[PDB]
């Protein structure tokens, strides 16, 4: 070891460290803004469904089209309970409906055909020079942004339109057999399940409260100084709050 | 067409509080607010074991992904001693099956799935506080002691069969928990004592009360009986003679209009008669796992009081 | 009557908040209620598990609330008071009370 | 699969039961 | 760049006998032929609890393919009560966890690979002998019964709260063993007995002690807290009120830094406040498992003593 | 037996020790360092990547290229509960760990040999095939696997950071000869002395004993006490004995 | 009053080191802060889980630490002592304190 | 696997606790 | 009940006693008997006794009085001399 | 795979026989 062999160590925790940040704070804004939602639009986009990609705006209606989109299938299941009676045979008791699941595959091409500025992905390519402009890479970091924040998402099909769907994994490939594009697939479950008019709230609960962490009677706690006042009205307040509140002590 | 479906409800009310007269865990279930905390579309798995002897019955819930809201209210009153009720049937109806106070409660969530837990007595608090103090002298009618021994202990009367003419051959003192002793007058007089969903049960061993319960294939019976001693141990024998000492075996879809001091009739192809009833077991997994109740009978051989 | 500070308070502004707090040792249950047309905070206070609340009263800057109502066993002995932080001339409001919002309500006990 | 360790439980409870409980004349 | 990595080590002393003056585990662990048998690099299992109770705290330990001559140095000692401390961490330091004495070891062989059994207890051996024989007339300090007593168990004193100017109302006298005759004196004065690692600690109940470690995603946590009743069982009450009856649970990466009646400041983004340690427990799998601890906190209503 | 083969039983035991003594020190101080930083480039290279490998050295940051890589995929999960929720709550999910995994190969025959590569550090120019490249790649990835490096993975689209090295596999199959196919899998590592003062914070060490040999654990192992080396004995000898005594 | 060694420290040179020691069978708590502008390691000792540390002090060579300190219950009676291994003249440091960076740092108790 | 043997004994001796410790006033 | 054990040449006895328990459950397709066997439970958890003895006794005599009372074979004994 | 449990609730009876007996002069 050495004296200049220390810096060597200082920047792998500070890039290191500055790294994360960088990924956690994006996390952290989401799942702060509830005025935003995700709509991806597997098909029929050319079908019917027109109707609904022009009602996005870019700002807070986000729609994810896919420049290719090879299969796409939908399952759902439901268990039977069976119990055994005394005739050597088998009945039936209730049943119950296990959720559904949902999977696609597609591709992102670094080579597009229809460059829509209203999709989402497009937002900043350029027009007349798409390859330099990395789309294959600009899917990445949106596509995990949604995952990884935990989005409600909306899947727009041709057959039909699903709500309350949570990704649960996805992939992506630069296998040299096709090269110049990444091959994404993607699986997604039903989740099924303060202001606002007094009217309508009704009783809640908070359960059992400490003293409150941000003001005084906490630092005796924690053992610090308490703030001192800012002087204003001096000699009304102080004659006061001494009398009728006193001093932690 | 539908299918035939499981349905259940739970419900808590306010703390329970003891006081000068028999206690109810029905008028409790109203909260302050008005209605109680209902829980009815989420997964549960119960188990909740009945039987007649000194010890209270005692059953076991667990609830997963409980909202907020309803996990801070039992945060709070940790101390106090909440009441609850649970019901079961299938999809048109549910029959009342168990009742009494949350012993305990602990939540543990880790990652995916919040599970709480909760440990049920039938009416504990008062089997294991009621003090007493009482004595008579020789000549005593012993029909008397009982009523006065159970008046203390604060809970309906269920059913009680009266002694008669008897009288007491010696004085006699009582101290202690009021269950424990009256525990002690079942050995030597040959009746059983045992509370139940809040209901005080005094009878006599080795008799047994009408077909009140019928079980058959259309009764929705499980498996064929089999023979299983009704006790773990063997006794000494002269070969009360009317004691037990005999049972089987029984299971059954669920269904909480049954009680362990009933009589049931066994219609099968190989076992026929009549039984009692000695212990309960109610199991119950919502959305998997079995919805049936097993019950061990005893066979009787005193006269049908 | 020495008293001294032992607990403070904030509100999430949740028109119907409920919680249980201790104080001096003994544990009571607080409900607050949003007015709408009067723009202020209702307390009501009682023991846990209580039918009906024991107390129930308007909140308001420098009046004593308890004054009337220290001859009940259930009822703590200090001294309950709300003052601002900021100008002297604000009045309570929905989202202004806590420890740095602007009213520092407060609890003080007196010493025995 | 939860059912098969509950069984195993289960007898191993009537084991300690039988043990407590065994002969006498009471 | 490397990982963050675990590391821990064992340690074999002399064996234990006690005399005339405080034991000390420490002075025990060098062997008559110097250094004592340290065991780092083997897969090992362990699992430690702690407590504040009469009871000792104990814990559990496994090791794979020992060496046959540290196997024959157990064998031998068998009638004996060798001292062992074990060390835990992370790479870079390791805090004691625990010392006391082997109470029991086996060894079981089959084919492939021997496993190596431990059972420790903390202080058993005083504990479960140390007799006492002593008498007080009324009038008697309090205070001083106190401290004559705890000087027979011939055990260092971790903190003491005397009782001021208390005097007895009745003569009193204890014999059998010192510690059971300390565990009844703690219910009749809301004061709390309890041994661990060596130190003899006696607090009051309901009050508590800085925050001497606080509790953060920065800290290591595991998971959110989540409110869990502090026993199995709930008491009727009259609704000493200063008792505990409250608490909560926390989980956190392996410090053996932490003692059952230390305080702890709970710095989470729901649950925030001071709290008391009632139960540890110590997880450890070297090559797989977990590397935490786990905390039962009980909130505090007392004074700041 | 004969003397004859214990002078050879001695030789099997001592020639086979020697060899933990080389692989097993090398790992020791490879992990006694933190300064090195390890990086791979799979792919990424000629689209403007070049910017940032001509960033490494020779001796703090060195970089791994490999003759040829096939195929990298890159994935995450998630997970949720599978009971219908009491509902937003939308706390029911976690997020695991990202893998990734690729394909490559190391031959006789490469056709770049751009020294800034770290197998490449003293390669023969005009005689690939007798420098043993396949040999000097081998010997890099074991260590960096043995040692827990927290290596940096440079790709196509993306950068990852804090990725360590779970398995790899090694075959020379009969086709393809003079060449060796490479499997490598990495997971994400969520990780979380000489310091400043201002930077310090309250620590804890647990109990503690008496500290390493010194005069006082020397007596508790019956060693013998240390002698002192006279560079003075005249005035600490008065002082010493009288106020700090002796073990005994 | 004859006394014998029976303790030695060692610090591993982290600024805000705390640990706890056993001494005459009695169990403390220590806390070392490293001073900048003076390069002097000052020292706190208390009871374990106390409020407040009983004594503090700073470190210095030959000096008797707890000298006029032993008049209180909780304090121990022996001595504790900092003296050089190497040459009589080097001075307490910040990494040369241990049982052979330079500096002995111990206890010693009297025989009672 | 042990892991998930571990909760049942767990859970079992927690019952076993509860039954032997309940209710009173001492 | 007895019970024998061995390999195909011979069975050596290898259980007597009496059955303490015994329960079916026959649940579809295949049942299974449970046993519980005590061995001389019934005669060591009900046999009574009273005796007595002054100063002087041989304490050989008492072992022998009390092991008939015990209503039992005697497989061996060492008696305690004088 | 019984023998799995089977070993897992003897550990714990182990436990529990060591916790009743333990220490002790007799």
């Amino acid at each position: 070891i050495s004296p200049a062999q220390q810096a060597q160590a200082d920047k792998r925790a500070r890039d290191a460290a500055a790294a994360k940040r960088k990924q956690d704070t994006e996390v952290s804004n989401a799942k702060s803004r509830e005025d935003i939602q995700y709509t991806m639009f597997v098909s029929g986009l050319r079908r019917g469904r027109l109707n609904e990609f022009e009602r996005k705006n870019r700002t807070d209606d986000l729609a994810i089209l896919f420049d290719s989109v090879t299969t796409h299938t939908y399952t759902k299941d439901y268990n039977k309970s069976s119990y055994a009676v005394e005739s050597k045979a088998k009945a039936s008791d209730h049943v119950t409906t296990q959720d559904g699941k949902f999977t696609f595959s597609g591709t992102v091409t670094d080579s597009p055909y229809l460059i829509d500025p209203r999709n989402m992905i497009d937002r900043d390519t350029d027009k007349e020079n798409p390859m330099l402009a990395r789309r294959p890479a600009k899917a990445i970091e949106i596509l995990e942004l949604i995952a990884d924040s935990h989005q409600l998402v909306t899947l727009v099909t041709e057959d039909n339109i699903l709500s309350n769907y949570v990704i649960t994994s996805f992939q992506v490939d630069r296998s040299s057999e096709a090269g110049s594009s990444i091959n994404v697939q993607v699986t997604l479950e039903e989740f099924r399940f303060r202001t606002s008019d007094p009217k309508k709230a009704k009783n809640a609960n908070t359960g059992t409260k400490q003293t409150a962490e941000d003001g005084a009677v906490d630092d005796s706690a924690k053992q610090k100084r308490q703030t001192p006042y800012i002087g204003k009205n001096a000699e009304t307040k102080e004659r006061w709050e001494n009398a009728a509140i006193g001093t932690t002590d | 067409m539908r299918a035939m479906e499981r349905t259940y409800t739970l419900v808590i009310g306010r703390p329970v509080v003891i006081g000068e007269k028999p206690v109810n865990i029905e008028k409790f279930a109203n909260t302050s607010k008005g209605d109680a905390y209902e829980i009815k579309d989420l997964h549960i798995e119960f188990n909740v074991k009945k039987d007649n002897s000194k010890e209270p019955n005692k059953g076991y819930v667990t609830v997963y992904n409980l909202s907020d809201e309803v996990v801070n209210y039992l945060s709070v009153n940790q101390r106090e001693s909440l009441a609850v009720m649970l019901h079961a049937g299938y999809n048109g109806d549910e029959k009342l099956i168990f009742s009494g106070t949350v012993e305990y409660v602990e939540d543990d969530f880790p990652e995916e799935t919040r599970t709480t837990k909760f440990i049920l007595g039938d009416g504990t608090l008062n089997l294991t506080t009621a003090t007493t103090a009482r004595s008579y002298r020789k000549g005593t009618p012993v029909n008397s002691v009982l009523n006065d021994l159970i008046a203390d202990l604060k809970l309906p009367k269920g059913r009680v069969i009266d002694f008669g003419n008897q009288t007491l051959q010696t004085s006699m003192a009582f101290t202690g928990n009021a269950s424990q002793n009256l525990a002690n007058l079942a050995k030597n007089t040959g009746s059983t004592f045992s509370v139940q969903d809040g209901a005080v049960y005094w009878t006599k061993e080795g008799s047994r009360f009408n077909v009140m319960f019928e079980i058959s294939e259309e009764g929705g019976m499980v498996g064929t009986p089999t023979p299983k001693q009704p006790s773990s141990s063997k006794k000494l024998i002269k070969a009360h003679d009317i004691k037990e000492d005999v049972g089987m075996t029984v299971s059954t879809l669920l269904n909480g209009a049954i009680l362990p001091e009933s009589t049931v009739y066994l219609n099968t192809r190989y076992h026929k008669g009549f039984y009692k009833v000695a212990e309960l077991t109610h199991r119950g997994g919502y959305e998997t796992g079995d919805w049936i109740t097993e019950l061990g009978l005893v066979e009787t051989r005193g006269e049908l009081i | 009557r020495t008293v001294v500070r032992t607990f403070d308070f904030e509100l999430s502004g949740y028109p119907d908040e409920t919680f249980r707090v201790v104080l001096d040792s003994v544990t009571y249950e607080l409900r607050f209620m949003w007015n709408e047309r009067d723009e202020s905070w209702f307390m009501s206070l009682g023991d846990i598990g209580a039918q009906r609340p024991t107390i129930t009263s308007k909140l308001t800057c420098y009046s004593d609330i308890l004054a009337p109502y220290r001859y009940l066993d259930n009822v703590p002995d200090g001294n309950l008071y709300l003052w601002p932080l900021g100008d002297i001339r604000t009045r309570a409001g929905r989202f202004n009370i806590g420890p740095l919002k602007g009213i520092q309500m407060t609890y003080s006990s007196l010493i025995e | 699969l939860r059912n098969m360790v509950r069984a195993v439980v289960d007898e191993n409870n009537q084991f300690n039961f039988n043990m407590l409980i065994q002969g006498g004349p009471n």
